């Protein structure tokens, strides 16, 4: 856990002729959220949704709400424009979503800054590295490119993405250092499950873990099964864990063959399991 | 615009044992467009109580929730989740599976 990570997740979907968009935005350190805002709700303002966000004042409070009702009618105006841009009709419905954030290193500097964009599912921009260039999905794109350098928008986000944005992290970082800087490994464990008198369902589990990052691969004889295993998503506890299994069907006389393989940053050592009748 | 189908899981928080509290989850990702309808069922019947996430999305834009409720599992009674999108037929139910 060298690099640690605040991502702000903005959905901003029209309605049209049934009010204004809907807007929604989640941040996340690293993968726990902290914070939301919802256009619908009776006070739209921004809430913590940790309970170590809890010890900010108003002012805090205060400012973030006026940031994202300042970005919510940016994207108001940028879905108008949008749908005149690739000649959509003003009756449907469409989403712009948006990225934002920062990865702070072990040492304190900005690993990598990001601001993007796309439009009903797909890349529309993105700024690059740099901080300083963008890259455009097609020219539709490309025109919100030439606005933004037009306003210096590139170094707007340069100038936050290297300060606020990791003074911020910083801070979450310290005031939520039980919940954030740990690496709480996963319990394991493989069951088998006959399907016919001849061949079984061997499924390991990893259950527990935080953060959500993890390698969870059955091989045969040190091959890769990943062709003939059935991967679940990585799904939440809903109580700041995570879970996931994998599972292979085979012949009952080679189970043995089959080992199933865990990383996760909260291991010692990567693991080795087998079904242990 | 892009449709991608919702992934579903119904699961609990921790390995269900009956008479002991629980949460039961439902799980649906990788879905777009972002409107969706998600309900926990006991023995058919829909459940209330029912809380979700905030709308989040991952690397590739999909969107994912998770729906959940306090339940105390036994013998006798079966979960599901049934979901509706835009994306499939008419509401998709799965039953939850409790041994895996
Ligand atoms: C993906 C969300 C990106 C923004 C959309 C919704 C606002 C979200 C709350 C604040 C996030 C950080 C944004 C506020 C950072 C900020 O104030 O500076 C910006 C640049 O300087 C351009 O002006
Ligand atoms: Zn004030
Ligand atoms: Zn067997």
């Amino acid at each position: 856990a060298g690099s640690h990570s605040m991502r702000y997740f903005s959905t901003t979907v029209s309605r049209p002729g049934r009010g204004e968009p809907r807007f929604i935005v989640v941040g996340y350190v690293d993968d726990t959220q902290f914070v939301r805002f919802d256009s619908d709700a009776a006070s739209p303002k921004m809430e913590p949704r940790a309970p170590w966000m809890e010890q900010e004042g108003p002012e805090y409070w205060e400012e973030q709400t006026r940031r994202v009702k300042d970005a919510a009618q940016t994207f108001r105006v940028s879905l108008g424009n949008l749908r005149g841009y690739y000649n959509q009709s003003e009756a449907g419905s469409h989403t712009l979503q948006t990225m934002s954030g920062c990865d702070l290193g072990p040492d304190g500097r900005l690993l990598r800054g990001y601001y993007q964009q796309a439009y009903d599912g797909r890349d529309y921009i993105a700024l690059n590295e740099d901080l300083r260039s963008w890259t455009a999905a097609d020219e539709a794109a490309q025109n919100t490119q030439r606005k933004w350098e037009a306003a210096g928008v590139a170094e707007q986000w340069r100038a936050y993405l290297e300060g606020e944005c990791l003074e911020s992290l910083r801070r979450y970082l310290e005031n939520g250092k039980e919940t954030l800087q740990r690496a709480e490994p996963p319990k394991t464990h493989v069951t088998h499950h006959p399907v016919s008198d001849h061949e079984a369902t061997l499924r390991c589990w990893a259950l527990g873990f935080y953060p959500a990052e993890i390698t969870l691969t059955w091989q045969r004889d040190g091959e890769d099964q990943t062709q003939d295993t059935e991967l679940v998503e990585t799904r939440p506890g809903g109580d700041g864990t995570f879970q996931k299994w994998g599972a292979v069907v085979v012949p009952s006389g080679e189970e043995q063959r089959y080992t199933c393989h865990v990383q996760h940053e909260g291991l010692p050592e990567p693991l080795t399991l087998r079904w242990e009748p | 615009a892009i449709q991608r189908t919702p992934k579903i899981q119904v699961y609990s928080r921790h390995p269900p044992e009956n008479g002991k509290p629980n949460f039961l989850n439902c799980y649906v990702s990788g879905f777009h467009p972002s409107d969706i309808e998600v309900d926990l069922l006991k023995n058919g019947e829909k459940m209330g109580k029912v809380e979700h996430s905030d709308l989040s999305f991952s690397k590739d834009w999909s969107f994912y929730l998770l729906y959940y409720t306090e339940f105390t599992p036994n013998e006798k009674d079966e979960y599901a989740c049934r979901v509706n999108h835009v994306t499939l037929s008419g509401p998709r139910t799965v039953k939850w599976d409790r041994d895996m």
